[PDB]
């Protein structure tokens, strides 16, 4: 019942600014410049994540096992993996 | 049609959250849409309620003038 | 195959491959007591516990959601100790980093504890995920294996232990069944068994045996490509 | 007070030692159940974690368990000074003093 | 005592040290055991944010002040700077000089409240330097298997004794202070490696150093006392006695 929500009306904003009408455009604009400078910014992160962790590993050094890596050696190995092992276990392990 | 256009515009927002709920629903890095959307909703709402319900009443008080200043000079 | 050659790659104008205190104008300046009056600064000498306390409340908090799985619980600690140990092994010395390594990781270690919290942090649906996808294939093997049934894993590790003897029986001549020569006789199988699940085997030709299947071929009526045109 | 176990809900139960000789052979069966741990029966009262294959990260996840079967709430400026057998039962004897003598749990 | 306390049970001592990197707060209270994925509620509810913020930094920073409003009920802050305020607020709408005039007083007052309702940090490094030289507690402790069992330090409340300390039967340092500044505490320390217990106990005081107008050392240990326990033997050593210590220095009587 205030005052207050009397900042609802535009039918008669034009009786004491009518300043709102003109300065949301600019907001909008400024929100699509942002939109593409920000979004070009943290998507393109993904190539230079890419090519490291595929072209950075050398003899030199050693290569530490991820978070990742852990948990597909782990817990994403497929059948293939598990007969392989297996089977280099009973014929050297086992059988000899 | 500017009343019905701004509230399917409003409506539109509403599937947009819905459309993408979980994501502004569990992702902390939208917790400020999650909290704020209403509160902008409200006043958009009250800006297309407002228009209106201020158009009736003028409308009104015009067709209710007009009958009894008629009369008046019969 | 190919090897970078300019020689001048990893120079920086703060040394050889230097990440850890890039060369800059406003470098690090002593301070006197005598002289000083005020100073504003963050550093403290706290990041120790709190690498401790991180580590603690990260481990803690992503157990609720691993429902007593103990094989996923060290699963999880060894993922974990990889990335609380990077600044002990990495190339980059980070006791010379700019304005302190400790307090760096430990902020960073922080952000990622946050999301953990919510339990949404990409580590934390990505273990989900991959370890739904397993249990459902062990199941598989079990509700098979309790009916008397033979698992595909089973099928191979009989079918390799047979082929060894039938190559070592001809193998008179040396008796050295290196390593080398078990690979390559289970890879040539792994390969017709890959091939074999897109084609299965009908007949005695074996998996992926029939020329007719790549014949040509056209689209089911019922599924035609929806994503472009045929023609 | 329960927890998961396998995928089943399980009563967590909470134990008291209350006796020197009972802790002794608390530690070492807790060592002993972690899977990093090596020489598991060389392992004894005067035996160095790190000749175990322990380090300052498996000293908090032996710490977390500590709190998880006795309901202690330890603090991060403890844990790093656990890295031998006899620590963990001097610590948890003075736990034990304290709440005797001050009728309440130490700072955590 | 620490006067900024949350509902967070670990490292109670260090809640107001540490700053966090985090952009919000967790969502749930650092767990004590391995909890269950219904024992928490997914997707906090709305505004958790902000209510978070409320009872974990605002409310443990009103605690602070509850809990040391002893501390501020001086007359310079109780009836001189309000009424500084309300001479010139009576004149704010003749020029802006009023309005400041008015206003600095109370960001003074806040500025002093703000001071003397933090919990007393003493230089920890400087304690540790200390026992550490001493041969008696070496033979017991050492960093690196020494272990904290409890804390207390805080501000002793109102004047002391007018023999011991005459120096606050002062008219006008009362005027601006109605506590001492003097703080007293104990630390109790165990060793995981000798299986030994002490509690080291310590009144502290400010005392001018070197200069003429600013303080040396807020909190000067002018008394020391270790009572040493182990598996059967009861030492109790003392490194600073305050006998000896008020011969040498006196407190410094804070003003503003
Ligand atoms: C060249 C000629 C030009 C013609 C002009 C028209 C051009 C075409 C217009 C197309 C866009 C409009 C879509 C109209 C429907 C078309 C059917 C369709 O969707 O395509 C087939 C579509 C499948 O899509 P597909 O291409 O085959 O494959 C998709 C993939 O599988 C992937 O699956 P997916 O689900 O992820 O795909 C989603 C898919 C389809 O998504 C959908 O689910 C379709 C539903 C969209 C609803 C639009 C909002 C309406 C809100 C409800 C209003 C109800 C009013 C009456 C209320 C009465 C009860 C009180 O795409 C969309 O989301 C389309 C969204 C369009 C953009 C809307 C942006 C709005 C903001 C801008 C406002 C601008 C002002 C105008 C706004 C007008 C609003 C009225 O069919 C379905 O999705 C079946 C849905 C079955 C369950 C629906 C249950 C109801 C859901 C209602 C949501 C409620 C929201 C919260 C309440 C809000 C009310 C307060
Ligand atoms: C007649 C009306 C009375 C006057 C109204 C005055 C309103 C005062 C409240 C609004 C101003 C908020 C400004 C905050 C700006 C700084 C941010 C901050 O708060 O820092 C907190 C900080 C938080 O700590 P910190 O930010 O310094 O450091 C935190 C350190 N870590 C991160 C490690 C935890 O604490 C303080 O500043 C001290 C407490 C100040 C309390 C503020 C005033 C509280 C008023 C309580 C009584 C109000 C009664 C009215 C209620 C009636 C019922 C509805
Ligand atoms: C009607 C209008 C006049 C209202 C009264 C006067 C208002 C004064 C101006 C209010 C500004 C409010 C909006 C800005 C918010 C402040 C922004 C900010 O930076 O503050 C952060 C500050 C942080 O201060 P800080 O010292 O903790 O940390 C900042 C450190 N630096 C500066 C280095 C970065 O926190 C505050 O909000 C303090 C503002 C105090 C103002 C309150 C005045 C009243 C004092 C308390 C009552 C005392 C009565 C006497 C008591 C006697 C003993 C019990
Ligand atoms: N030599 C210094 N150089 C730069 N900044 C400093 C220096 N000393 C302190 N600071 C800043 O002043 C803050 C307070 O210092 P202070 O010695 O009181 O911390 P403290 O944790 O209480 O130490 P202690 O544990 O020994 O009591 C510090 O957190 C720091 O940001
Ligand atoms: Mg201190």
């Amino acid at each position: 019942i205030l005052d207050y929500l009397f900042l609802l009306d535009l039918n008669d904003d034009l009786t004491r600014k009518a300043v709102f009408e003109q300065v949301i455009i600019f907001i909008f604009i400024y929100c699509t410049m942002n939109f593409l400078a920000w979004s070009t910014v943290v998507e393109l992160i993904w190539p230079t994540h890419f090519f490291n962790r595929r072209h950075s590993s050398s003899q030199e050094f050693i290569r530490f096992r991820t978070y990742t890596e852990v948990l597909l050696k782990i817990s994403a190995y497929n059948d293939f993996f598990y007969v392989l092992n297996n089977y280099y276990y009973n014929q050297k392990l086992i059988l000899k | 049609a500017t009343a019905l256009y701004k509230s399917s515009a409003l409506a539109g927002n509403l599937f947009l959250y819905a459309y993408n709920y979980n994501n502004f629903t569990a992702n902390i890095r939208l917790r400020t849409m999650r909290y704020l959307f209403p509160v902008v909703s409200l006043a958009i709402f009250g800006n297309i309620y407002w228009d209106y319900r201020s158009q009736l009443v003028k409308v009104n008080l015009f067709d209710e003038y007009i009958q009894a200043r008629a009369q008046e000079l019969v | 195959g190919y090897k970078i050659r300019n020689k001048s790659i990893f120079w920086t104008r703060a040394g050889w491959k230097n990440n850890w205190h890039p060369k800059n104008f406003n470098a690090p300046r002593p301070s006197y007591g005598e002289f000083t009056m005020g100073i504003r600064c963050r550093n403290d000498h706290h990041s120790f516990l709190r690498y401790v306390q991180t580590y603690r409340n990260m481990s803690r908090h992503c157990k609720q959601y691993f429902l007593g799985d103990k094989q996923l619980e060290e699963t999880f600690i060894l993922g974990l100790r990889s990335l609380f140990l990077v600044p002990y092994d990495s190339q980059c010395l980070t006791d010379q980093i700019k304005h302190g390594g400790e307090r760096r990781f430990v902020d960073q270690l922080d952000r990622d504890f946050e999301l953990i919290s919510y339990n949404t942090h990409p580590y934390q649906l990505f273990t989900y995920t991959v370890r739904n996808e397993h249990l459902a294939w062990k199941n598989e093997q079990y509700e098979k294996i309790q009916k008397g049934e033979k698992t595909f894993e089973q099928e191979l590790l009989d079918y390799l232990d047979e082929q060894v003897l039938a190559e070592k029986a001809k193998l008179r001549d040396g008796q050295n069944f290196s390593i080398e020569r078990m690979t390559e006789i289970a890879l040539h199988v792994f390969r017709k068994a890959r091939a074999g699940k897109v084609r299965p085997a009908q007949d005695v030709r074996g998996p992926d045996g029939n020329v007719n299947d790549f014949l040509e071929q056209r689209r089911p009526f019922e599924h035609p490509n929806p994503t472009g045109v045929t023609h | 007070l329960t927890q998961y176990v396998e995928g089943q809900i399980v009563n967590r139960n909470q134990l008291t030692l209350k006796k020197q000789e009972d802790i002794e052979q608390y530690v070492l069966k807790l060592v002993r159940g972690y899977f990093r741990t090596t020489n598991k029966q060389g392992l004894n009262i005067n035996s160095v974690l790190q000749d175990h294959g322990l380090d300052e990260f498996d000293s908090i996840e032996l710490a977390m368990q500590v709190e998880e079967d006795l309901g202690y709430v330890i603090s991060a400026e403890t844990i790093p000074v656990l890295n031998k057998v006899k620590h963990f039962v001097n610590y948890i004897n003075h736990v034990e003093q304290f709440k005797a003598e001050n009728g309440k749990a130490p700072i955590a | 005592q620490m006067g900024f306390s949350s509902d967070n049970p670990y490292n109670k001592r260090w809640e107001y040290k540490w700053k966090h990197s985090y952009y919000t707060y967790p969502r749930d209270y650092e767990h004590t055991e391995v909890r269950k994925p219904q024992d928490s509620k997914d997707v906090p509810p709305i505004y958790f944010a902000y209510y978070k913020d409320f009872v974990d930094r605002w409310l443990p920073g009103m605690n602070m002040w509850w809990q040391r409003r002893h501390r501020i009920f001086d007359k310079f802050n109780v009836y001189f700077l309000p009424g500084m305020s309300l001479f010139f607020y009576q004149f704010a709408d003749l020029a802006l000089g009023f309005k400041i005039m008015a206003a600095f007083p109370l960001f003074l007052a806040y500025t002093r409240i703000r001071d003397k309702t933090l919990d007393p940090d003493f230089k920890e490094t400087y304690l540790r330097d200390m026992i550490y030289q001493n041969p008696e507690i070496t033979k017991y402790f050492n960093e690196e298997t020494i272990h904290v069992l409890d804390y207390e330090f805080e501000y002793l409340p109102g004047y002391l004794c007018p023999e011991k300390f005459p120096e606050y039967q002062n008219k006008t340092w009362q005027f601006f202070n109605t506590d001492t500044a003097q703080a007293e505490g104990f630390f109790k320390f165990g060793d995981v490696e000798s299986g030994a217990t002490m509690t080291l106990k310590f009144k502290t005081m400010p005392i001018p150093g070197k200069f003429r107008y600013q303080v040396g050392e807020p909190f000067y240990f002018y008394d020391l006392r270790a009572e040493i326990k182990c598996d059967g033997v009861y030492k109790e050593v003392v490194l600073v006695d305050e006998k000896e210590s008020l011969k040498k220095i006196r407190p410094f009587l804070f003003l503003i």
